[PDB]
């Protein structure tokens, strides 16, 4: 990361900060890489984390400067498509057994985030074009 | 599926049958007749010889031989018809299908059994066979594993002590007293009385006389007192053509020789004194268990009071604590056949015969050495 | 038999 | 690998035979396993072992226990388990054997209008039920004209009479009717009192074989019923072990004794008589036999035995209850009397009509004819009683194949018939703490009647290999014949069981020391219990069992003196009597070998038909609706054959997929590289490079044949696929959404 990354990232990092002491908790470092344009899984976020118990993931604290390396061992789409195509063969997904997917295996999702990024992509059948649900899920 | 045969030679009668049944459906005497008269009738029918019950239905014309003496057979010619009309007319039965069973005397000529195998695989074609003690047979018969079994038919008188199914061979005794020589003394003495029979056909009358009015007196002294005294104990039988004759002391004192062979002039002693001889010649541990079972067997102890005469000097020989018990069920004139009926149903017996093959790459020695 | 006695 | 973290396995418990563990960490070769459980454990692989791995919960709970990929008791006790407890199923395939689950409670499943659907179609078509196998009964007489056999085994209480029911009911609500099935259900009261009794496990165990067969008429309709027994146990009749009974009509009769007909036979209380009393155990929880008793002669009535006739049966068996106390005054070590005017002779005599003075001549004696000549002889008191106790089988014996003539008679109905189905109820195989010759008959029936099970599975594989094309070598078999052998060749157990009766002085401790001489080194199968001289195993198919030699001898002697039934011919007092006995070598036979015919009249009535098999197991203790216990379940399985069925399908090709549902199912393993439009083509390549080796399936016709343990592995591997595609897609949707959070957080 250069200068001019440090600095939008410092910048970005205070701007969660909803205490006033330049830190956020070690449960929010995950959701502030995912705002910073990575994509790590829950289990890569603990690694980087330590493993860290429940307590301290909720309520220890930590500034940027400690955030930062984290940030770069994270740092540091054929597959997408494949991944999608399993669950269609006319190019759709039934919205039920997405939802059911999605909220049942891996690292299983909230039901309200599901209907959250789910809402305006289903058709009237209730079937998602999951080429285009990528590609804007991308962008 | 497929039965052995059962068969006892004996002296006198014949008995055979199949194994697993109770009692023998062919029974005759072992005898063969020749007819020694002139025949004039022509176109008669008439035979070379006739075995068994035919040579005694018409055994005023013959010469009766018997082929067996002192259980040894003596003729073979003969025997080979005895077994032939044994096989094909009593039992209707052909020996190729049916292994046999064969009996003897213990202390008999080796070549006597050698030639008895022979003749049952060579001619009969018998596919397999055993020989037999008659003795072992008997306790097989009256279902005991140990006793000492007093045995006298026709011919040869023997003494075998067994003890849990263990032979003891240097204590068999062999007497050759019982059953013929008995007859032939009878007609000795009945001669004393006025009567006189000879010929082949009078020993059969003679022998069936025997066997209707003998019995052993409990003890010979007093009963000769008596008899001496008194007419009360005399009878009378009716010969074939209608004569009728009365017999007195002759009748008990024909067996008496069984228990005193001095009266004919044979060397031994009687029955009794062989039978403790034989028990002296065990192993003092056993005996008790011998004293407490004594078998008899075959017809010659058949006598009535015979078993109460051997109990009272037996008793009078033995040591005084001990039981004496003699045995001696009212069908032990069969029982040597009704233990080789036993024996030969057996299923640990069916590894036990001498089989043909066996015969084919030994020759007939072998018998020697399979058979006991 | 063969000595002794007859048979 | 086999055993990989996330994996689930069974391991054993106590309290449940088998429980579920997730493996908390992956197996590395050697000897410490971490586990997590339903809470935190730590096993040891060492006595080398594995514990058995779980099946995928796809194939858990389906309709057939071979399409399971992995085979066991712990799977096939859970797919039983969740189909009884949570489905509320009782019927499941294993193979070709139907396997039925006594509920204890009513279900709605017999109503006509599911009879009506299930008529005509095949067995794959439909959802298990024990009308499918009536079904396919029914349908293969009519094809191919050789009659039909179905066959229902395991303990009594399992249900085999309520399953005959229920095939008798379809049979006559499909073919049309002629009231068969009400007459026939209508004999049960009666052949339960003659043929069930107590056992030390078990009340109501039949200790027989009951074959009903159904006639049909050039349409196929029903004609009517016959029926016939075999293998009954008479030795039961004279002797019991510790808490059994005799069979039920000796104490049902006794009940009755009080009521003013049975008073003329001058019964006791049930353990006055000797054959009563010996069990221990003349009365029984909730049953109560006098009142049985009246369903009983009720039974009798309606399928029409006059009750001149049933006089006549209650006066027979009162007869034996008397002749067994009958005692014996040994007068000599070779001889014994009856003391004078003895007071259960006295009433004997009074009941049959005959001479005391006959009966108690000849009970004492035997008779002996040669043909010019006869000897009437003393016996031992060891002899009399032995005959005394021959004859008392041999009476019962006889007034129990009477009473099946009369129902017989019932039964019949004039038309020829043109065919039949026949369905049999017989026993399963067993063992308790104490085995004897009961067990050990039952036993040997239970090796034939599984012979033929084998035997005809293995056929049916050799078509159905060939059908899909496959060669028959890759199909194995198993043979009962070496411990058949063992049990009744020459010089078997039998054999010398049966020389030990005649032999003099024989024994059960010489008996024993001929069967250590025969076989002990020489045969793999019989084994010496290492601190006993006096007991042998035998190793059957199914387990091991231990045989007491105690009381082989005095059950196995049977002989009856002529003279005796020479003498009841005789009787003139009442009808039944000689109707009996009128009827050689026979009279000479032991029991073992009565048993070994009528079991050859059995299996050869079997050879001639075409089985059909049902297994029933008992699923708890209490007869609690719709409970379920692993530890009888596991017992049960075992005495019906099942999982001797299950090691022998597991080894070879125990599953079986169509192309087409297979393709259904795995169009996400296979990317589109590698599809044709032949999907047979594209599945063989899958699976050539999804399986390293042909050696573990093959490929037929229409089918796909996989060794037992590759499907749960293409499972695992599909699964896994399918949560690593899951995993990538939920993380860049909340990423997006923690996209949308920032650009709120901007605002
Ligand atoms: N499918 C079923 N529906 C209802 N009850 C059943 C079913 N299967 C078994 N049962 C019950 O199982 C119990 C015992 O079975 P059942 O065979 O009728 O006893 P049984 O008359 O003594 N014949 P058995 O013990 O096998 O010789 C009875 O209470 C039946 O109601
Ligand atoms: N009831 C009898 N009483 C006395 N002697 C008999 C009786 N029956 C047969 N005998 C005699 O015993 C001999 C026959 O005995 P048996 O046992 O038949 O001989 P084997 O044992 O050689 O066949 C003959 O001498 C015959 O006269
Ligand atoms: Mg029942
Ligand atoms: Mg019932």
């Amino acid at each position: 990361f250069n200068k001019d990354q440090l600095e939008e990232f410092k910048e970005a990092f205070e701007l969660f900060d909803r205490v006033g002491d330049g830190k956020i908790l070690y449960s929010q470092c995950g959701d502030v890489m995912r705002a910073l344009g990575q994509n790590p899984t829950n289990a890569e976020v603990l690694k980087v984390l330590g493993n860290p118990k429940s307590d301290e993931l909720k309520s220890r604290r930590v500034d940027f400067e400690t955030f930062l390396p984290m940030l770069q061992a994270v740092a540091k789409y054929e597959d997408y498509l494949e991944g999608f195509r399993v669950f269609d063969g006319n190019g759709k997904v039934m919205g039920a057994e997405l939802r059911h997917v999605l909220t049942t295996l891996g690292e299983k999702m909230t039901e309200e985030e599901v209907e959250t990024v789910l809402a305006g992509h289903e058709d009237s059948n209730g079937c998602i074009n999951y080429e285009a649900f990528l590609k804007h899920i991308l962008s | 599926e497929t039965t052995a045969l059962v068969c006892d030679n004996g002296s006198g009668l014949v008995k055979a049958g199949f194994a697993g049944d109770d009692a023998p459906r062919a029974v005759f005497p072992s005898i063969v007749g020749r007819p020694r008269h002139q025949g004039v009738m022509v176109g008669m029918g008439q035979k070379d010889s006739y075995v068994g019950d035919e040579a005694q239905s018409k055994r005023g014309i013959l010469t009766l031989k018997y082929p067996i003496e002192h259980g040894i057979i003596t003729n073979w010619d003969d025997m080979e018809k005895i077994w032939h009309h044994t096989f094909y007319n009593e039992l209707r039965v052909a020996p190729e299908e049916h292994p046999t069973l064969l009996t003897e005397a213990p202390l008999n000529p080796k070549a006597n059994r050698e030639k008895m195998t022979q003749i049952m695989f060579e001619t009969f074609n018998v596919p397999a066979m055993y020989v037999a003690i008659q003795a072992v047979l008997s306790l097989y018969a009256s279902g005991r594993t140990t006793g000492i079994v007093l045995d006298s038919g026709d011919g040869v008188t023997h003494n075998v002590p067994i003890y849990e199914g263990y032979a003891l061979p240097h204590a068999i005794m062999r007497l050759d007293l019982a059953g013929r020589d008995l007859t032939d003394y009878l007609m000795k003495i009945l001669t004393e009385r006025g009567y006189s029979f000879v010929t082949t056909a009078e020993r059969e009358i003679v022998r069936d006389i025997k066997e209707k009015l003998c019995y052993v007196a409990l003890d010979f002294e007093n009963e000769m007192a008596t008899a001496a005294s008194s007419s009360s104990l005399e009878k009378s039988y009716e010969l074939p053509d209608g004569q009728v004759i009365t017999i007195g002391n002759e009748r008990f004192r024909c067996p008496e020789t069984l228990f005193q062979p001095s009266f004919i002039g044979m060397e031994s002693a009687g029955i009794h004194e062989t039978t403790y001889n034989s028990i002296m010649k065990c192993d003092i541990d056993i005996r008790k268990d011998l004293y407490a079972n004594n078998v008899m067997s075959g017809g010659t102890t058949m006598y009535p009071g015979i078993a109460d005469r051997m109990q009272k000097e037996i008793t009078a020989l033995a040591p005084s604590t001990m039981k004496i018990k003699i045995i001696a069920p009212p069908e032990r004139k069969y029982s040597v056949w009704i233990g080789g009926s036993i024996l030969a149903s057996l299923s640990t017996f069916q590894q036990m015969w001498i089989t043909k093959q066996e015969y084919d790459e030994a020759g007939p020695s072998i018998v020697h050495r399979k058979c006991f | 038999w063969x000595a002794x006695c007859p048979a | 690998e086999l055993y990989t973290k996330y994996a689930r396995v069974w391991i054993p418990d106590p309290e449940e035979v088998w429980k579920s563990a997730e493996l908390l960490k992956d197996y590395k070769p050697d000897k410490v396993l971490q586990l997590r459980l339903e809470k935190d454990l730590e096993y040891c692989l060492d006595p080398k072992e594995l514990p058995p791995l779980r099946n995928p919960d796809i194939l858990v709970g389906e309709n057939d226990l071979t399409a399971l990929s992995y085979l066991h008791e712990p799977a096939v006790l859970h797919n039983l388990k969740v189909r009884f407890i949570d489905s509320k199923l009782i019927y499941t395939y294993c193979g070709i054997v139907l396997v039925a689950i006594n509920p204890y409670e009513q279900l709605p499943i017999y109503g006509e209008d599911i009879i009506n659907a299930y008529s005509g179609q095949n067995m794959g078509d439909m959802d298990p039920h024990i009308f499918a196998v009536a079904e396919e009964a029914y349908k293969q007489m009519a094809r191919d004209e050789r009659n039909q056999s179905i066959i229902v085994s395991g303990e009594s209480g399992a249900g085999k009479t309520v399953s005959a029911k229920y095939a008798m009911r379809y049979f006559a609500t499909v073919s049309g009717s002629a009231n068969v099935e009400e007459k026939v259900l209508a004999s049960n009261p009666i052949m339960e009192s003659i043929g069930n009794a107590k056992t030390t496990r078990n009340d109501n165990s039949s200790r027989f074989g009951k074959y009903i067969e159904i006639g049909f008429d050039k349409r196929y309709r029903i004609i009517g019923a016959n029926m016939r027994t075999y293998l009954l146990e008479k030795s039961r009749v004279v002797f019991q072990a510790e808490e059994e009974r005799n069979y039920h009509i000796f104490y049902q009769l006794c009940a009755s004794a009080a009521l003013p007909e049975f008073k003329t036979l001058r019964l006791g209380n049930a353990n006055y008589f000797h054959y009563t009393k010996q069990g221990g155990s003349p009365v029984i929880d909730g049953i109560d036999d006098a009142k049985e008793m009246v369903n009983t002669r009720q039974a009798c009535t309606l399928l029409g035995i006059s009750d001149s006739y049933q006089m006549g049966i209650f006066r027979i068996l009162a007869g034996i209850l008397h002749l067994g106390n009958v005692e014996f005054a040994s007068r000599d070590s070779d001889s014994c009397a009856i003391p004078p005017k003895h007071d259960p002779l006295t009433i004997f005599c009074d009941l049959m009509g005959v001479d005391y003075e006959e009966m108690a001549h000849w009970l004492c004696h035997r008779k002996l004819a040669t043909a010019t000549e006869t000897y009437i002889k003393p016996i031992s008191k060891l002899h009399a009683i032995n005959a005394r106790d021959a004859l008392a089988k041999h009476i019962y014996a006889n007034l129990f194949n009477w009473i099946v003539d009369h129902v017989n008679k019932a039964l019949h109905s004039t038309v020829k018939q043109h065919s039949f189905i026949g369905v049999l109820d017989i026993y399963g195989f067993e063992t308790f703490e104490i085995n004897s010759f009961e067990q050990f008959c039952i036993n040997y029936a239970n090796e034939k009647l599984q012979q033929q099970f084998n035997m005809h599975v293995f056929k049916l594989e050799q078509e159905e290999y060939m059908k899909e094309q496959i060669p028959w070598t890759l199909i194995d078999f198993y043979d009962n014949q070496p411990c058949i052998n063992l049990i009744e060749a020459k010089m078997g157990v039998l054999d010398l069981l049966d020389e030990e009766c005649k032999m003099p002085k024989g024994s059960d401790d010489t008996w024993a020391q001929k069967l250590y001489n025969t076989h002990l080194n020489k045969c793999a199968l019989f084994e010496k219990p290492r601190l006993s001289n006096k007991a042998f195993i035998i190793k059957h198919f199914a387990d091991k069992v231990e045989y007491q030699c105690e009381g082989f001898l005095e059950k196995n002697k049977d002989t009856v003196y002529e003279e005796q039934i020479k003498v009841l011919k005789s009787s003139k007092k009442f009808k039944l009597l000689p109707e009996l006995f009128q009827d050689s070598k026979e009279h000479k036979k032991t029991v073992g070998h009565q048993f070994r015919n009528s079991l050859h009249l059995l299996m050869e009535t079997l050879n001639a038909t075409t089985p059909h098999y049902v297994r029933c197991i008992k699923p708890n203790d209490f007869k609690f609706p719709f409970t379920f216990d692993e530890k009888r379940a596991v017992q049960q399985l075992r005495a019906c054959g099942v999982l001797e069925t299950i090691r022998i399908s597991a080894a070879g090709f125990p599953s079986r997929w169509t192309y087409q549902e297979f393709f259904s199912r795995y169009r996400v393993l296979m990317k589109q590289k590698d599809v044709l439009s032949d999907r047979k083509q594209t599945c063989k390549n899958v699976l050539e490079k999804l399986i390293l080796d042909k050696d573990k399936y093959q490929f037929g016709k229409t089918k796909i044949f996989f060794r037992a343990g590759q499907v749960a592995y293409l499972e695992k591997i599909r699964a896994d696929k399918l949560r690593a595609a899951c995993i990538r897609i939920q993380k860049t949707i909340r990423g997006w959404l923690m996209r949308k959070k920032y650009m709120r957080m901007r605002r």
